[PDB]
């Protein structure tokens, strides 16, 4: 359930990229090229960890579970978990 | 970190669009989520703006379907509240909150939509005052108000619609005395064609929830306060309240004609869900009650024919019952004569712009909307033709 | 036809009692005053009079009578 | 208009009211106490600007007009324009 899951969620409402994070957003499984998938997933991973640190600065016993940025050109629905800081690059529809 | 200059920037008018987008995007985040036969779509109940606010009319939006002006007449319970309230509601998101609130200064009666303008709302009132409601600003107060002179808008406009598309959009305000005043979709200084209709005698024809026959020409039926239904226009000398449709037994309160013919015959017919309580069907060239329906309980006020299926309708009573009838399929029985919540006199029933959805304007505030997947456009043209024909025969034997 | 009227009378034994129920329902609805129903507020919406709404209401009950 | 705006938005499933942090990291709007939401909104906007740098370096045209920073127990949802930023806590119910 790797490539079929890839195409399954990429064939949704304009999902430009989705990979469940192995560790620090760099899996071999790339839905797009090296920057958009690997580098940008790593940036969303470390910076969503910084967002975890933000809520941690607000409430240290409150890590992050999800993120949702549905706007003009994307529906970024990032979900940090125990092993993955989920990456979603989407379209508004 | 202080909020002195910050709260004074809040006091400034800099955040008008910011509060508008705050309302919209927080309502985008309204349906909270986690990551780990009538369908009854959604009842529209605002908290402050929809309580002791008797609904005026349910106008539908051409641009951005599944949107209606929840036009509320200012009831006697709220004189100090701003006279006349209109609301838009996102019928898809399933939000108990209206998308944008638009009250008025005159008692709103048949408020409509600024066609081809999602950022603007405009509609008539009790004073005939078609006021402008700007949606780009959070100014719920009417930014532009129609004059209330003698020859101008004076009587309650229950029909303020354009003629056809934006080509020759003549937003004619048909009032309770015949003061027909055309307009455009955006100008609100002086009406386009300020004039007045003429009746056979005693010109004060209180029109009430009229419509247009199939073709949607300037010919408008009359929701006259005395039965004996008429048809007139505003363009030229066709503004005569004289084509009497005698045979009715009460003030025409709910009258809606045949919608755009798509699955049935042409049949320029209009049913009259009025004070006779036994809803009467009528053709635009009949002058006889084509078909009298069930004797409803109490004062009937609204009806509308679905834009999907242009032959069926949904009449009401005075004791809260939505009698939605099928015509090409049945004659003496309706489809689902449901009873709306409580037993009030149902004010408005207007089918959704998308079709197959009945918006029942309730008592005060709340708007119970019955979604249907049964009142579909069944391809029965000769059946509906023979229906109106046989009852156009039985109307006078 | 009398042959069918022999059965029509059997139906009438139920029909006339149901018309009595209808008349009694009209009695109760006539005793229900006009401001009790929401027809006063709806008359204010459609710009209809409340007291004339009561008299047109009563005459409509007379129409159901006849 | 702030009364009907904040009231109709507070009428949702757990909205604590409108509290907007500016583009500086100062709570320009605050329907709650000043020190608590001031420190929360300040740290929120500092890392919101960091998240803006992140997302704009990833999605070049993502106006941060919607941001549901869901934590383990709440969602400090941000539903503003592009310049200012709302800081309202609501649990992911």
């Amino acid at each position: 359930e790797v490539e079929e899951t890839l195409k399954r969620l990429q064939s949704q409402k304009g999902v430009q990229g989705i990979i469940v994070v192995n560790t620090e957003g760099i899996p071999i499984k790339s839905t797009m090229d090296n920057p958009t998938t690997t580098q940008y997933a790593s940036l969303m991973h470390s910076f969503i960890l910084k967002a975890r640190s933000t809520v941690r600065d607000i409430d240290p016993q409150n890590d992050l579970t999800f993120l949702r940025i549905r706007s003009k050109k994307n529906e970024i629905m990032v979900a940090p978990d125990k092993d993955y800081f989920l990456i979603v690059i989407q379209n508004p529809t | 970190l202080t909020e002195e200059e910050k709260q004074q920037i809040l006091h400034s008018e800099e955040f008008l669009s910011f509060f508008d987008h705050s309302t919209r995007i927080v309502e985008r985040a309204l349906s909270e989520q986690i990551n780990i036969k009538l369908s009854l779509n959604r009842q529209f109940f605002d908290e402050r703006w929809s309580k002791h606010r008797v609904v005026s009319c349910l106008d539908w939006s051409s641009q951005y379907p599944e949107l209606l002006v929840a036009s509320y007449n200012n009831n006697e319970d709220a004189p100090h509240e701003p006279d006349g309230v209109a609301l838009v509601w996102n019928m898809k998101y399933k939000k108990t909150t209206p998308e944008y609130v638009f009250h008025c200064q005159s008692a709103v009666m048949s408020a409509t939509f600024a066609k081809f303008h999602p950022n603007l709302v405009v509609g008539g009132t009790y004073s005939g005052q078609i006021v402008l409601w700007d949606n780009r600003s959070n100014k719920r107060t009417p930014v532009q108000r129609t004059p209330l002179s003698a020859a101008a808008h004076t009587h309650p406009v229950y029909c303020v619609n354009v003629v056809g598309t934006q080509n020759a959009h003549n937003l004619i305000s048909i009032s309770t005395d015949g003061k027909i005043c055309s307009w455009s979709l955006d100008m609100l200084s002086h009406p386009q064609d300020s004039m007045e209709l003429v009746h056979k005698q005693s010109k004060a024809v209180a029109v009430t929830s009229m419509s247009f026959p199939v073709g949607d020409v300037n010919n408008f039926v009359v929701g006259s306060e005395e039965g004996s239904v008429y048809t007139a226009c505003r363009h030229g000398s066709k503004a005569g309240i004289s084509e009497m449709f005698e045979g009715h037994q009460g003030p025409i309160t709910g009258i809606h004609c045949h919608a755009a013919v798509g699955a049935v015959d042409f049949s320029h017919l209009f049913v009259t869900s009025s004070f006779d309580w036994t809803v009467k069907l009528w053709s635009t060239k009949n002058n006889k009650p084509l078909y009298s329906f069930e004797d409803n309980a109490g004062y009937v006020y609204d009806v509308m024919w679905s834009p999907t299926h242009p032959a069926l309708f949904a009449c009401v009573d005075g004791m809260g019952r939505l009698d939605l009838w099928n015509l090409n399929n049945d004659t003496e029985v309706p489809t689902a004569s449901i009873s709306v919540e409580g037993n009030p006199a149902l004010n408005r029933v207007r089918w959704t712009h998308s079709g197959r959805e009945i918006a029942v304007g309730d008592s005060e505030g709340q708007i119970v909307i019955y979604d249907v997947g049964e009142q579909i456009a069944v391809p029965r043209n000769d059946e509906w033709a023979r229906f109106g024909r046989t009852l156009a025969e039985i109307n006078a034997n | 036809r009398p042959h069918i009227r022999g059965a029509i009378r059997e139906y009438q034994t139920q029909l006339i009692q149901r018309v009595k129920d209808d008349i009694e329902s009209l009695h109760d609805k006539f005793k229900v005053q006009y401001p009790q129903s929401q027809a006063c507020k709806m008359s204010h919406v459609r710009d209809l009079p409340p007291v004339s709404g009561s008299i047109i209401w009563a005459k409509q009950i007379d129409r159901q009578l006849t």
